[PDB]
């Protein structure tokens, strides 16, 4: 178990955003976060690199496609 | 040795007592020197042990002070701080089953508890198997107290007379006036504990003593369940995680039954108590009541409980000291010599 | 002679000498009811006994309903052993007796 | 610690449960175990138990569980993502339902403990119907596993048939229950979880495949964690799980892969603890040093087991996936709690739980302080957010939208969460969260919904807490001085405040009267009385019954009532109601929200009345849920429907209040139907006014029930003992002498000791519980929880019934001999007489 | 003690220990002289008193 892993596991059910490597930022509740860095969300917000925005009642990127995770950090502190 | 002189008293159909004075009254001791000296001294009561169970204390068990020298089981010659094994201790235990009542739980002592004696006290009243004792506050005109309209009979509905364990249970309710009244209640779940008797016999097994369980499968109360070679296979590695050792060894059933056992034999190890300081019949007269004997010993019963729960309510901590031992300034002092005799 | 005796206590609620020996008027013991009168002693699921009180004593003093409700429970293939231990006891007692 | 708060605001990584069970089955010890698990500086003793959230002096010292205690944890899970635990454990003896009730309205989560050896037992039978009329999710959790290996020795193939025997038991009472199918419950499910507080054992089928996984590795601990527990097998040389033996001794894979592990490493810390254990813990990774191997049995044995499963992870994770979120499961609690429901704007604001949104928290307990002036409320933040210093308007249990009078403006004071002794200050609180709000105490007896002021301008209140049982035990309270009765008001208010279904009540003769559900409940009531709140000498008269009235047959002549104008004239008839008709509707089987038509089968079809009445009846005895029932049977060519329906309401009135207190005395009338047969009003609604109705009505009432046969029904508790099969006689004999008779007498499977259900008088239960322990020495033990009512013996009404002074009377006597010294208790007429 | 030395004519409290030690013995005898054991001065049981 890694602390990124391990960070990314608690960090799964509160608001944080994940950037991926094409520019695509999706900002949520992170539904489920696998330790293969597949995160899946629910109701998440995915804006794309040309500035489009839209909504994803489901949606689950791969691991291999993470660039980034920004999440809260009350839970470290 | 209760156990011994019980058979001696069966085997010896009259008892020849010992003279006393033994020695010739109003006439100066025998000289040590002379007589005791070279006299070889008779045997003394001891048990002999059976080898084939009671091995493990064998080799010292009545010595006089066992395993002093075992570095092992014993801290040094202070001798405090015995650590014994389980084989010993069950040896011990077993042995010791005639000065040991064999209750698991506390739930026989409910209302013989100290605290329950102490609530007595404190209200004046005595349970039947209890002690009595002289009120704490005389409090006689309030025992006259006068025909209210609280209080008064008529208004009063008696199905089942309030009696004294009532009033002892539940001290805030029954009665008034409880000052320095204490509580227990304490229905721990009584343990169900089967002891074997089986000296071969699986240390888990389903004596006739459990109810059996009954197994049913009348209704398809079905489960999620698989089927074979269904999505799901095994490693050749895992295993569960103890298949070498057995499921119970044979000091698995002492261990259990050691569990158990009254509070000197759940030990592994301890401090060391003075001669003095073990009560060996203490849980005989804290019992419930005994069973049908004559009246001079009832009453026997209830005035040992008496000092005990004198002494116990009595009680206050130590005076904090400075420990100047006594005879270690006689050792300083040079009036004074040491020798082994 | 009950009924006397608790309606009685309900009325009672509501309303030099160097001697050794202890007087009969300390007893507490004495109860109006039965169900104190006569305590059910514990049988201890048969196999526990009192301690200063003697073993066999106590067996065959015992009311032997555990030792019913073992023989009902008790099957045939597990009785064996049984009936060999209690014989062997018997035989191992017997050498103390004889 | 800040990360508490950070958590805190989160309202999805939130749980509210409650340990809710039997009576010392190691509720209060597995919290313990929580706290040991979370705080490190808290450590259990060698020997005693700790009992952490035991937190009041009355439980620590009589070792029963009082009042529930929250607790704020946070836990990590299987995958060790934390979350934030509400725990409230109440208490398990069935006389102290009232916490039960109290924490479960402020709950979204159940979790059941049953003891291994034991069993279901009678208060669990009680709290899984409780929870499923409260809508909660349940979950079962045995614990005191160590009992059927340490003390029962079962093999562990008959371990786990005991287990799986006590696991569908209580799916097969749950479906009688539960109107829903989806409320299976197994431990492969992820339901069922099995611990040991006292060792620390604590294992769900998925955590103990996660052991397996970290002991060998490269393994999806979810497959295999299904596929455990049940009828299949394991086959060492094909490894897979077949439903079939593999060879003839075969072992079903629950018991061959956790059962029989756990049997083995703890016999081999209790057994050959000198010489096998070092290879025992060598092969399991569990490394000890010298000094914590020369402890005794039991902390040995709880130290290698908190080091081989670790923390209670199988707990956490059998929580979260199985009891829904305060954002999930708010839709069903406010349906079922909200007065409105959903529907309203307010109930509709509940669904989503916003943190933001209207503040209308819910407060269902009140926990004093030490020096017990000031008592700080507990509640549940339903929906918005609240802050320290806030003005809050504090609503109550009368309170509705018309009557605007029940309310306070107030102050919070201070918030803090609490978890058990020590309690966190916080400035904020957000919703679906819990909090000890303070400043709210004056406005409050018992419930309370506490919303915000002039925000909330249509919001209703949360229904009352409904009970399981009723308080049946009556009790006098008198100060010992009078000229310090002041003394004892207050701390009858506060004893008031401190419990949900303490019943104060002042009677006419001058009489403070505290209702109850059992002796170790006023026991434990009273010492709060005396030596906590009111610290003042207090007389207590020895305790009585509440009793009922009731008829068995209609009355010789239809007497009537006018009002003094002689004008108005009503005639009604009291007759009893149909077998199981009363018990139809305290269980809210019908109610009178319900529309015409469907009151109308109901009657047509399961009690066959007419529909000339099954659509004529207005009222059910005294409040809403009352066992009575008020009958409109006059045919409309002599009473004008229009002239009627304008006294439609008083009558009910002076019904639903006539009812309530009864002619022959003070009690509550039950089991009566009442039938109007003439109704002569007046024509102006000038002299037919309620002063002038209702006492028509509750006259026209009494003269009924009294020239009906009437009869007195005391309440017969519900007692069920477990005692060794060697007392079950002795059981019987104890029974016989209290007017009681036994039900059933039915061994418990896995177990010697026995279960005898039988009814006995609540008045001749009075020592019960202690004159059975005693008879039997300690062996057999009681429980005691009101069943029924029953028509007292004997006729209540006959003058020629004598009662002396200080002596039971027989069961011809019992009917007078009740209500007349009741009567007497309450201060009315020696006899009763048509006039009333 | 008190029968073969006079002790408790020099101090009352001493009765005190005397009861107590004869109630100790009626406690060990009545569970000494038990079964076939009979009646007789054949317990040494003295670390009790």
């Amino acid at each position: 178990i890694g602390v990124p892993i391990k960070v990314l596991h608690e960090a799964e059910g509160h608001i944080v955003t994940c950037e991926t490597n094409t520019g695509e930022v999706y900002r949520g509740k992170l539904i489920e976060a696998e330790d293969n860095m597949n995160c899946q969300m629910s109701n998440i917000t995915v804006t794309y690199r040309d500035g489009r925005v839209a909504q994803l009642e489901q949606v689950y990127i791969r691991g291999s496609k993470i660039r980034f995770l920004i999440l809260p950090d009350m839970l470290k502190n | 040795m209760w156990i011994m002189m019980r058979r001696e008293k069966r085997d010896r159909r009259h008892f020849k007592r010992m003279r006393f004075p033994p020695f010739d009254d109003e006439e100066p001791p025998l000289d040590y020197a002379d007589n005791i000296l070279d006299v070889e001294p008779l045997e003394a009561i001891q048990l002999e042990l059976d080898p084939e169970e009671d091995a493990p204390v064998l080799d010292w068990f009545y010595d006089h002070q066992p395993l002093r020298d075992s570095r092992k089981y014993v801290n040094g010659s202070t001798y405090q701080r015995w650590q014994f094994t389980l084989p010993m201790m069950s040896t011990l235990y077993r042995l010791a089953n005639q000065l040991l009542t064999d209750l698991v739980d506390d739930n026989y002592f409910y209302l013989f508890d100290l605290k329950a004696f102490f609530t007595s006290k404190a209200l004046n009243m005595a349970i039947p198997g209890g002690p009595k004792f002289e009120p704490l506050v005389r409090d006689i005109n309030l025992q006259d107290e006068d025909w209210n309209e609280f209080n008064d009979i008529n208004k009063i509905i008696i199905r089942q007379p309030i009696r004294t364990e009532y009033k002892i249970a539940f001290p805030y309710l029954y009665n008034n006036l409880p000052h320095h009244v204490h509580l227990t209640w304490y229905h721990t779940p009584n343990v169900v504990f089967i002891k074997t008797e089986d000296p071969d016999l699986p240390a888990f097994y389903f004596d006739p003593l459990i109810n059996p369980i009954s197994h049913r499968h009348s209704v398809k109360s079905q489960e999620p369940l698989p089927d074979d070679d269904e999505e799901f296979e095994l490693p050749e590695f895992v295993e569960p995680f103890l298949k070498d050792t057995p499921l119970y060894t044979d000091n698995t059933a002492n261990g259990i039954a050691l569990l158990w056992a009254p509070r000197p034999f759940n030990l592994r190890s301890g401090r060391t108590r003075r001669a003095l300081d073990i009560p060996l019949v203490k849980n005989w007269y804290r019992e419930h009541c005994p069973a049908g004997q004559p009246v001079k010993v009832r009453v026997s019963y209830q005035k040992l409980l008496k000092y005990y729960v004198l002494n116990a309510l009595k009680h206050r901590p130590p005076k904090a000291q400075k420990k100047r031992y006594l005879f270690r300034s006689f050792k300083a002092t040079k009036f004074f010599q040491s020798t082994k005799l | 002679k009950d009924k006397s005796k608790e309606l009685h206590a309900i009325k009672e609620r509501y309303l030099r000498k160097f001697v050794f020996e202890w007087d009969a008027s300390e007893d507490t013991s004495i109860d109006y009811n039965p169900l104190y009168k006569e305590r059910h002693q514990v049988q201890l699921l048969g196999r526990g006994f009192i301690a200063g009180i003697d073993l066999k004593q106590q067996k065959r003093e015992q009311s032997r309903f555990y030792g019913d409700l073992m023989e009902k429970r008790r099957t045939l293939e597990e009785k064996e052993q049984e009936e060999a231990r209690l014989r062997k006891l018997r035989k191992k007692e017997a050498k103390q007796r004889w | 610690m800040d990360f508490l708060a950070d958590l805190m605001d989160n309202s999805e990584l939130i749980r509210n449960v409650t340990l809710c069970g039997h009576l010392h089955h190691g509720k209060t010890c597995f919290v313990d175990c929580l706290i040991e698990q979370t705080h490190p500086e808290i450590r259990k003793r060698y020997d005693q138990d700790l009992c952490y959230t035991d937190i009041l002096f009355t439980e620590q010292e009589r070792g029963v569980g009082i009042k529930s205690t929250p607790v704020t944890v946070v836990l990590p899970d299987t995958k060790g993502k934390s979350y934030l635990f509400n725990i409230m454990d109440t208490p398990g003896h069935v006389n102290f339902s009232d916490e039960v009730t109290a924490g479960l309205r402020i709950s979204d989560g159940v979790v059941l403990f049953i003891d291994a050896a034991e069993g279901v037992m009678l208060n669990t039978e009680r709290l899984i119907k409780h929870a499923v009329q409260e809508r909660l999710a349940v979950t079962v959790c045995i614990n005191k596993i160590d009992r059927l290996i340490l003390e029962l020795k079962l093999p562990p193939t008959d371990a786990y048939y005991k287990l799986r025997h006590i696991v569908d038991e209580v799916n097969g009472l749950i479906s009688m229950y539960s109107t829903d199918e989806n409320l299976i419950l197994s431990p492969l499910l992820g339901n069922v979880c099995f611990s040991s507080s006292q060792y620390s054992i604590c294992f769900t089928l998925g955590s103990f495949a996660k052991i397996y996984a970290d002991t060998f590795g490269d393994i999806n601990y979810q497959e295999f964690a299904k596929r455990l527990w049940g009828d299949i097998y394991f086959n060492p040389k094909t490894r897979k799980f077949t439903k079939k033996a593999p060879t003839s001794s075969s072992q079903r894979s629950f018991v061959e892969f956790i059962l029989e592990p756990l049997y083995k490493i703890l016999a081999q810390v209790v057994g050959d603890v000198d010489t096998s254990l070092p290879r025992t813990l060598d092969e399991l990774g569990i490394h000890l040093t010298k000094e914590e191997l020369k402890l005794n049995i039991r902390p040995l044995l709880r130290l290698v087991c908190k080091k081989f499963f670790g923390e209670f992870t199988g707990f956490v994770d059998m929580c979260v996936q199985h009891i829904p979120s305060p954002k999930v499961g708010a839709k069903p609690k406010i349906e079922h709690t909200y007065t409105g429901g959903v529907d309203s704007d307010l109930g509709e604001a509940m669904s989503d739980c916003d943190p933001d949104g209207p503040l209308m928290c819910h407060t269902t307990k009140m926990y004093s302080t030490d020096d017990g002036v000031q008592f700080h409320a507990f509640g549940r933040v339903l929906s918005g957010t609240i802050h320290a210093g806030q003005p809050v308007k504090v609503l109550g249990e009368n309170y509705t939208l018309e009557d605007e009078e029940d309310s306070q403006i107030c102050t919070v004071g201070r918030l803090w969460i609490s978890v058990a002794r020590y309690h966190i200050e916080v400035n904020r609180v957000p919703a679906g969260n819990w909090v000890l709000i303070e400043g709210v105490d004056q406005p409050i007896v018992k419930t309370a919904t506490i919303t915000e002021p002039r925000g909330n301008e249509e919001a209703q209140i949360f229904r009352p807490l409904k009970f399981n049982t009723t308080s049946v035990i009556k009790i006098a309270v008198e100060p010992v001085n009078p000229s310090e009765l002041p003394k004892m008001l207050d701390g009858l208010r506060k004893v008031n405040k401190s419990y949900p279904s303490l019943t104060t009540k002042v009677e006419e003769s001058g009489e403070h009267v505290i209702l109850g559900t059992g002796e170790l409940y006023l026991d434990c009531v009273m010492h709060d009385l005396r030596k906590m709140y009111s610290e003042i000498d207090i007389k207590v008269a020895d305790p009585v019954v509440t009793f009922c009235e009731t008829v068995v047959e209609t009355s010789s002549l239809k007497c009537f009532a006018e009002t003094p104008n002689k004008k108005n004239k009503i005639t009604m008839i009291a007759e009893p109601l149909e077998k199981g008709l009363a018990e139809d509707i305290e269980n809210e089987v019908v109610q009178i929200t319900w529309n015409r038509k469907k009151l109308g089968e109901f009657f047509q079809t399961k009690y066959d009345w007419d529909l000339l009445a099954a659509r004529s009846i207005w009222a059910f005895g005294p409040d809403a849920t009352g066992p009575n029932i008020l009958v409109d049977d006059t045919l409309p060519s002599e009473v004008d429907k229009a002239l009627l329906g304008s006294v439609k309401d008083s009558i009910v009135q002076g019904f639903q209040w006539g009812t309530r207190e009864g002619p022959l005395c003070d009690e509550l009338i039950r089991n009566v139907k009442f039938k109007i047969l003439d109704a002569v009003v007046a024509q102006e609604p000038l002299h037919r006014g309620g002063g002038q109705i209702i006492p028509t009505a509750r006259r026209v009432v009494y003269s009924a029930f009294l020239m009906a046969t009437p009869r007195l029904m005391e309440p017969y508790y519900f007692v069920e003992v477990q005692a060794p099969a060697d007392c079950v006689s002795a059981v019987y004999t104890v029974l016989a002498r209290r007017r009681g008779h036994v039900t059933q007498d039915a061994p418990i499977p896995g177990s010697p000791l026995y279960t005898i259900k039988a009814f006995i008088p609540a008045i001749d239960s009075f020592g019960f519980e202690t004159d059975l322990r005693t008879h039997t020495q300690g062996q057999a033990f009681s429980l005691s929880v009101f069943h029924h009512w029953q028509i007292v013996p004997g006729d209540p009404l006959d003058k020629s019934i004598v009662i002396r002074p200080l002596e039971p009377q027989p069961a011809p006597h019992l009917a007078r001999e009740f209500m007349i010294k009741t009567r007497r208790r309450k201060g009315l007429s020696e006899d009763v007489s048509i006039s009333k | 003690v008190g029968q073969l030395t006079g002790m408790y004519r020099y101090k009352y409290k001493l009765m005190r220990q005397i009861r107590m030690c004869k109630d100790l013995k009626h406690l060990i005898y009545y569970r000494f002289n038990t079964g076939p054991v009979g009646k007789g001065p054949g317990c040494g049981f003295w670390a009790a008193g």
